[PDB]
């Protein structure tokens, strides 16, 4: 929501897709992150990209 | 959140070696020694006239 809100301030269209599925965070190779664990448990630190 | 980092003992940098060098003194121009050119010129005339 905040990303979509910020995109409109940038004048860019919000994130949208069609078909059965869901929205989630992924790595540069496309692998999705764990949905039930803390970012402190995963190997995420300041300055990472997702 | 950040990854911890402890600084170890610094590794040896490459040592600089100064040098003292004395330049070679230039060559000296040979003073103008001189042949009695006219004497041999008269000579070859005299023997020829004989």
């Amino acid at each position: 929501k905040v990303v979509n809100s910020r995109l409109r301030e940038l004048g860019e269209a919000p994130l949208e897709a069609t078909g059965r599925g869901r929205w989630a965070l992924c790595l540069v190779d496309g692998a999705p992150l764990r949905a039930t664990q803390s970012l402190t448990e995963q190997d995420v630190y300041d300055g990472d990209r997702l | 959140m950040k990854r911890g980092f402890a600084r170890p003992t610094p590794e040896k940098p490459p040592v600089i070696k100064p040098e003292n060098i004395v330049l070679s003194t230039p060559l000296s121009i040979p003073p103008p020694e001189g042949k009695p050119w006219w004497l041999i010129v008269v000579g070859v005339v005299v023997v020829g006239l004989l």
